[PDB]
């Protein structure tokens, strides 16, 4: 009959809530220098401990498109890039005119670059000297309103002064571990069939999320994690066709890209105590950069995406098309190949249709054959807003290769047609949250509310 | 059971191992002011519970009977249905509405009870 | 009465509602380092009183009788004149001079009393 | 004896004046973020001991018997040899290896003892 | 101008060697080797404690 209220503390109770999260990184990165890189220079060393602990039974709900953790990651990456560009020279004298030789070819089919000449400051403020430096064509703009062929200028000096990235600090995607502070926790949707919303069946708790790679790409997702089961389609909505649709592959597709040209760095002094780096000469013959992808593997992968994508477009075809054109920074598969910012035309990849039946890898003329893409290269890189924008990527000598794995797609859909099944998909992208959201679909943060109340047969002794 | 393994299990099971959760309010070393902000926030949040549980006379750690009776309208349940099958994690959701009056009672009752420790000691 | 409504009223009136003032050591969210400085200062200042009151054995919250007798030279007053008409706010001003000896006595008395809880427990 | 004057003297002598060392976790005003870091570190480090000693039921300040016995293999000594000649400063070095099991025992013993305060109060 | 751009020191700020006292924070302490024959290593014989060097 008589029951008195008793207060419990240390209760297992929580709410999903907002908070800032630590960095964390593995110990091996800490052998390196200062400012090289943030994973060491701006982030706490952490063994991924305490280990994962599965919860025996939990009633839980999730939503990955409204998650604030990805917005926090966006803020961190942008504000950290702004910090990383601070200690380097901001160019500025290179707004001088460039007088560039008017080369003409019989459609050589290999981009020649433009060899330019201009004035630079010697070791005294007052005396000047002529210099030269080869520049990639897309970064060089003609100056005259008339039809002049002689004079040119850099693409910047109309928006802002670009800052050279110091070659001492690299761009490799060192993994980042996100750790919640004390009083909070991260609940991990351990379910294998989770599709981005609703309730999860199986949940675990982990102090520190494992292995997020800050790798940026527009259309294909490189070096990401792999799903445990079918090639799940994910989207915030499918009534709103403008909502970007993210595809997460089960097995990888190898991609290898390279720049055969043997460029050579040049050192151009710009005022006191700083240098401007550019391409001085090209050793050997001139050739074309690219990306190679296994052929039958991509065919099988794009049919496998079809058999899963078929269900939400039930009676209709899964037919693919190129991107819808536009800005080359949008349409092209843009990524960094270890120092050089490639921009690939993907039109060879997305061209075909599917009719609902799975097909084998045979017959094969020769399994070593590969589909090839053609890619350009820049040095003046405009990628993010509010970060001081344009950054001049320095040259890198020798030749390069960046063999990697394709593990996802970012796609977009056109409108309906004629009550007809040929509504087609297009690659697209550019909102970076979509890149990091593909890796954070598992996690969600909570705040522990460890104080609670309940009755029991116990008066106070007083 | 660690940090949250007791969650979902019955309130009887979760009544033990409270010390494991109380011990888990430390973390981190700092880059930047964000992580320092996290540290100060955590310390203030912990002290808020510490000095609020203390006002109810519950300095005896973390299970503490009080003199306030349970108004059955809050739950309308027998002690078996509250405790034997239900879990804390959903019980907090169910009780979430009524907290203000409960906390006020738990404050005022000990506020008026403490003077009697003087009164029943001043006879000598 | 809230934060300071009891001020000016008699010490008898202000003896109650102490919990309203103890609960009022939280505030703020931060722009710049000034507000964070304020937060850390507040936390340290609170813990100063908390860990200092505890050393006198007064873990029973916030009214706590002690064995030390009152030296009448400090006030030279009867319990009626101290309590029935005066207010705490001026009483602190009146007593402001003598505090060091009082605090030393309260420290040493509990420092020597604590061992006797071992001594009258070791007989078994 | 102040901050560390009792160091080196016998453990019996150092058993007194614990209040002098407990009162010495307050210092500093700040230039730059380094000193602010020092303040926050000090506060967290103090609260770690405060909230860890409390879980063992030792809310009675800073000397606190408990129910767990001495496993003689840890020291293999009589109470005279531990106490009458040896000093705390080297005793910590000697005992430094065995601390984890001791802390686990001190945690679990009070974790299981606390419910009996309900059990021997629910009869009424 | 071969290395970097030098910065003039403002004459309003001086260069005199004003003494500095190093103070340890709360929870820490400094032990001072008070022995007069200490030679830069090994055990000290006589020790003191000081809050601020
Ligand atoms: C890219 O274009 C730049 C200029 O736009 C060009 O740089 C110039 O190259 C020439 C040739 O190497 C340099 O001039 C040489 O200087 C040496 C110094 O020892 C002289 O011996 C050379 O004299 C011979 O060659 C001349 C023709 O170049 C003859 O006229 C002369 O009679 C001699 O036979 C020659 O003068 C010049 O200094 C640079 N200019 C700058 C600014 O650096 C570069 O070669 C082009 N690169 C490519 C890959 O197209
Ligand atoms: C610069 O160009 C040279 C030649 O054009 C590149 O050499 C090639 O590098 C690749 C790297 O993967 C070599 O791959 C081989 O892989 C097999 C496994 O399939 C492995 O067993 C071999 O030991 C080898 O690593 C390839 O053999 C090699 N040569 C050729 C003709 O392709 C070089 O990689 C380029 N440098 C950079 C920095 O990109």
């Amino acid at each position: 009959e008589n029951l008195w209220v008793t207060v419990y503390y240390g209760v297992p109770v929580w709410k999903e809530a907002k908070t800032t999260l630590f960095c964390a990184s593995d110990a091996r990165a800490y052998e390196k220098e200062v400012h090289n890189v943030w994973a060491t220079h701006a982030c706490v060393p952490t063994d991924p401990s305490p280990q994962e602990l599965v919860l025996g039974n939990v009633t839980e709900n999730f939503n990955m498109w409204k998650n604030d953790m990805v917005d926090q990651m966006h803020e961190d990456i942008i504000s950290l890039w702004d910090q990383s560009l601070k200690p380097c020279v901001k160019l500025t004298p290179l707004c001088v005119t460039l007088i560039c030789s008017n080369a003409t070819v019989k459609n050589g089919t290999v981009e020649e670059m433009k060899n330019c000449s201009f004035n630079t400051t010697t070791e005294i403020r007052d005396k000047e000297k002529k210099e030269y430096a080869l520049f990639y064509k897309p970064d060089i703009v003609p100056l005259s309103e008339t039809n002049n062929t002689s004079e040119y200028r850099l693409i910047n000096c109309n928006t802002s002064a670009c800052t050279q990235a110091c070659p001492k600090v690299t761009f490799e995607p060192i993994p980042i571990h996100y750790c919640a502070p004390a009083g909070y926790a991260i609940l991990k949707c351990n379910d294998e069939t989770f599709n981005g919303t609703g309730p999860c069946s199986n949940v675990s708790t982990v102090q520190c999320t494992h292995g997020i790679r800050p790798v940026v790409s527009t259309q294909l997702l490189l070096n990401g994690s792999l799903a445990e089961k079918e090639i799940v389609i994910r989207s915030e909505n499918l009534t709103n066709n403008a909502k970007i649709i993210i595809v997460h592959l089960h097995t990888p597709v190898e991609i290898v890209c390279t720049r055969p040209n043997n460029n050579t760095r040049k050192s151009v002094r710009i005022g006191p105590g700083q240098t401007f780096y550019a391409t001085g000469d090209i050793i050997g013959d001139i050739k074309q950069a690219h990306c190679n992808i296994s052929e039958e593997k991509w065919n099988d992968t794009l049919q496998k995406v079809g058999i899963e994508l078929q269900k939400h477009f039930p009676n209709k075809t899964i037919k693919y098309n190129q991107s819808a054109g536009g800005d080359m920074e949008i349409t092209t598969h843009s990524f960094n190949c270890g120092g050089e910012f490639f921009y690939c035309n993907t039109s060879n990849l997305f061209n075909g249709t599917y009719n609902g039946t799975y097909i084998s890898t045979n017959s094969s003329a020769n399994s070593t054959s590969t589909i090839t893409l053609q890619c350009r290269i820049k040095q003046i890189i405009n990628m993010w807003q509010g970060v001081g924008r344009c950054m001049y990527a320095p040259p890198i000598a020798g030749n390069i290769t960046c063999r990697s794995n394709i593990t996802g797609l970012l796609l977009t859909r056109d409108g309906g047609t004629n009550s007809n099944e040929t509504e087609t998909f297009r690659p697209a992208g550019g909102d970076m949250r979509d890149n990091w959201r593909s890796e954070l679909y598992k996690y969600k943060v909570v705040k522990i509310e460890p104080l609670g109340v309940a009755p029991t047969r116990c008066k106070r002794r007083v | 059971l660690g940090f949250l393994g007791a969650a979902g299990s019955t309130m009887g099971a979760a009544s033990m191992t409270l010390t494991v959760q109380a011990r888990n309010l430390l973390s981190g070393t700092v880059w930047g002011i964000k992580q320092l902000q996290a540290r100060v926030l955590a310390v203030e949040r912990y002290l808020r519970d510490q000095q609020l549980l203390g006002i109810w006379g519950c300095s005896g750690k973390l299970i503490c009977c009080t003199n306030v009776p349970w108004n059955s309208s809050w739950s309308n349940r027998n002690l078996s249905e509250i405790w034997d099958n239900m879990t804390w994690l959903q019980w907090d959701k169910e009780i979430s509405n009524y907290t203000q009056i409960i906390y006020g009672l738990l404050e005022e009752s000990q506020n008026q009870q403490e003077k009697n420790e003087q009164d029943l000691l001043a006879l000598d």
